[PDB]
């Protein structure tokens, strides 16, 4: 399903950073790209919890994992 | 039909009689480039006949 | 003759420049909930089934992967401006993650 | 104290995630402390860049 | 010529403004309130002399000029009076109406206008598509021959013809000087009038319809102007259509393009081509056709269609010398399940047995052919079985017995394919 | 054409340090004068200022010469520094 990610909504978020113009190609590598960060921290955030002695993947787990990848959010308990 | 697995391994087929049974099969389809010595296309012409 | 003139169409970068003013000034989410919740449940399917993820953990994720790429889309459109070019191409991404440190 | 004063821009007297990232990222010192966060239900500031105008 | 101004005037009922059925018609993003209204970063510019804020002008940076937005007082940053309130403050260039030869009254500019400055705001009643359907009925039954309708968006309509202001009586031309333009005041939508290029004074002020004539007779176009299309109508085209039938020009690699091309390089440069009618076939655009090799199977069944369509020699010339070009076995394996030799059979025939060609050109021919014959993969005679071609070509060899390098090739030919034949083959049951 | 090739194969084989000791030092001690007086500098605090601000050029000049490259050019311009250290985070 990462087709699932269509392309009027990478138009879109092209379109937040101002571009202009897009090429037809681009969107098969920000596909790419977009799964490559999302397994890095699917998989930090499924050892995290796997050491937790959970079965469910809670917000907390998530944050951690990005705020030690260096992409620290705020909003979600931190 | 060029994989590991066979058709003829699920019948009562010897070994010995499957290119029999793959020139009978293809025979049977009206295929003329078939030669005897091409078991590729003995085996893709019995697929095409078993499973079309 | 009753037919009708028709207004024609705008230039091309005109709505361009509409949209992005329109998306530069609000804070929705872009990505559809549903495909991406579905596409969260794949990848994490590959390491240990039977796992759950709460809502705001998707959401989480969400946030995190617009903020990614909002700001990736912000560095290959100054690649392109580099190049003298208004279309961004997948050689300004690849560009712009090997000078990132992304791509080795 | 920066929140309030751009929300207060904004004509609004509620503070909302978009007028805390509005503080953030206007502010140099505190775009620079702050560099590696990402404001949920932030946004980003608006910017376009010049010759990407057209002519 | 005399003005007619208040002569044209006292015609309909003068509005300073659009007037609306309703107010949810005409309303920006379709009704959808952008409360956080686009504001311009501009900062007001006053010329204390003049005491004229200049912010928001034709060579500023003003965002919501370049997007076709006006600025509205009290929600920018511009200030009041800005110069991008054209709409508003109906500044309207200077313009006067002159009974045409042909066309009616027609605008003039009483000014010399500069490139991109706003001429005039088109004016009318705002209504939806029913009530368009119902007027337009009306004046139909009541014979007006004279378009008063503009299309403001998706179901919506702006009606020119009792209310609404001089634009009206812009006359079409093919070749204009001015546009219309759709623009965002507030929370509505206009349709002004901009210049394209600069006007000159007493030059006549026209736009390109773009009728949609929604299934109405076509209306012959006097404007004048050399590319004139001759109608009024929202399209128009030459014989840049068709030449040749769909599978018989794709048989051949020709495109939508190719047969563009060569209309638009003679028959817009006084050289004669016929209407579309594929009974008679053109060989000069065959000749000058491009032929790249087929490697696509159903490229191969047109081909072979084509074989059994056209009659023409010089079709089957080059779809022949295409097929030389052509390599790739997968085709040609196609071709020959298509039974291509049966089709090559009759196209020998028509050509060296009936004679409506040259003896030289028909060697030649003969020549062209034979190369692809004895150069395909060939495996059994029961593939040649399905045309006999051998019989066609021991007809054309004693025919054509004369001419000794066609006799040797079709002997190496038939040599080649005598040494066929189907190892053991089991017989079915008849 | 030739000897810029030949540099570049001499000096990515070599491993000594390119900047000069002497100038580098100096450097080092007027900008570190300007924050408090007086201040002494170990030897080999010198050398590790030296050896890391060596690393960071290169490293510098090879995104350069990646962005020079982009612009179907072959040589480095001001506007490639600037653009690498902006992608890259500095201000
Ligand atoms: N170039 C042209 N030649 C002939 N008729 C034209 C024309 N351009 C516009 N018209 C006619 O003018 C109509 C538009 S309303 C224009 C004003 C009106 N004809 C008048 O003189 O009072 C169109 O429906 C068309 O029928
Ligand atoms: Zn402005
Ligand atoms: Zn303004
Ligand atoms: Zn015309």
């Amino acid at each position: 399903n990462i087709q699932g990610i269509t392309k009027p909504a990478i138009r879109r978020l092209a379109r937040r950073g101002g571009v202009k113009r897009i090429s037809g190609l681009i969107y098969e590598e920000t596909r790419g790209v977009l799964k490559v960060f999302l397994e890095n921290v699917i998989r930090d955030a499924v050892t995290y919890t796997e050491h937790a002695k959970r079965k469910t993947v809670t917000a907390m787990d998530v944050v951690y994992a990005l705020k030690r990848q260096g992409r620290t959010l705020y909003g979600f308990g931190g | 039909p060029q994989g590991e697995m066979d058709l003829l391994d699920s019948t009562r087929i010897h070994p010995e009689d499957y290119s029999l049974a793959r020139k009978m099969a293809a025979d049977a389809l009206d295929i003329e480039d078939i030669d005897d010595d091409d078991e590729s296309a003995m085996r893709n012409a019995i697929y095409e006949m078993v499973f079309p | 003759t009753g037919g009708v003139m028709k207004p024609h169409r705008y230039r091309p970068g005109t709505v361009a420049l509409r949209e992005i003013r329109r998306y530069q000034k609000s804070t929705e989410l872009l990505i559809r909930k549903l495909p991406f919740q579905r596409l969260v449940r794949e990848i994490a399917q590959d390491f240990k089934t039977d796992l759950r993820f709460q809502s705001a953990a998707i959401g989480a994720l969400q946030e995190a992967s617009e903020a990614y790429l909002v700001g990736l889309f912000e560095d290959t459109n100054l690649c392109a401006i580099h190049a003298k070019r208004v279309t961004i191409m997948p050689k300004d991404i690849q560009l712009a993650r090997r000078i990132r440190g992304e791509r080795a | 104290e920066l929140a309030g004063n751009a929300a207060r821009d904004n004509k609004k007297t509620r503070i909302i995630p978009r007028h805390l990232q509005l503080a953030i990222r206007n502010d140099e010192e505190l775009n620079k402390l702050l560099g590696r966060v990402t404001i949920a239900q932030g946004g980003v500031l608006p910017n376009i860049q010049a010759v990407l105008l057209p002519k | 010529p005399a003005d007619k101004t208040e002569e044209a005037l006292t015609t309909f009922k003068t509005l300073s403004q659009n007037s609306y059925q309703n107010k949810t018609l005409g309303n920006a993003h379709n009704g959808r309130s952008t409360a956080d209204g686009m504001s311009c970063d501009c900062e007001e510019n006053w010329d204390t002399v003049s005491g004229i804020n200049n912010a928001c002008g034709e060579y500023s940076e003003c965002i919501n000029r370049l997007t076709s937005i006006e600025c509205i007082s009290g929600t920018c940053s511009c200030g009041d009076d800005c110069q991008n309130q054209r709409f508003q403050k109906k500044q309207y260039a200077p313009i006067a109406v002159f009974e045409t030869e042909k066309k009616g009254y027609g605008v003039r500019a009483q000014a010399d206008i500069r490139q991109d400055a706003f001429i005039y705001e088109y004016l009318g009643e705002v209504i939806d598509e029913s009530t368009f359907r119902k007027r337009k009925e009306n004046y139909d039954n009541q014979g007006l021959e004279h378009f008063y309708f503009m299309m403001l968006q998706k179901g919506e309509f702006i009606d020119a013809t009792a209310k609404g202001g001089l634009g009206r009586f812009c006359n079409h031309s093919c070749r204009p000087n001015a546009y219309v333009d759709k623009w965002e005041v507030g929370n509505k939508l206009r349709m002004g009038i901009f210049a394209k290029r600069e006007i000159y004074k007493g030059e006549e002020i026209c736009f390109d319809y773009n009728v949609d004539r929604y299934g109405a007779n076509p209306q012959k176009c006097y404007c004048g102007e050399d590319n004139c299309i001759g109608f009024l109508g929202g399209r128009t085209q030459t014989d840049s259509a068709n030449i040749l039938p769909v599978p018989i020009a794709e048989a051949l690699g020709s495109t939508n393009a190719q047969e563009q091309r060569w209309v638009r390089l003679m028959k817009e440069q006084n050289k004669s081509i016929k209407a579309s009618d594929y009974s008679s076939i053109n060989e000069d655009y065959v000749n000058s056709l491009e032929m790249r090799p087929i490697a696509d199977k159903d490229e191969a069944s047109k081909v072979t269609s084509a074989l059994l369509k056209t009659q023409d020699y010089i079709i089957l010339r080059k779809l022949i010398e295409r097929v030389s070009l052509t390599k790739d076995p997968e085709v040609l394996k196609e071709i020959v399940r298509l039974r291509g030799y049966q089709c090559v059979a009759n196209i020998l025939t028509m050509i060296v047995l009936d004679q409506e060609q040259q003896q030289v050109d028909v060697e030649s021919f003969t020549l062209s052919v034979l190369d692809m014959l004895e150069s395909w993969p060939n495996s059994s005679r029961n593939r040649i079985s399905s045309s006999q071609i051998e019989s066609v070509l021991e007809s054309v060899k004693t025919k054509l017995k004369k001419i000794q390098p066609i006799g040797k090739k079709i002997n190496s030919l038939l040599n080649s394919w005598s040494k066929l034949e189907i190892s053991y083959k089991i017989p079915k049951s008849q």
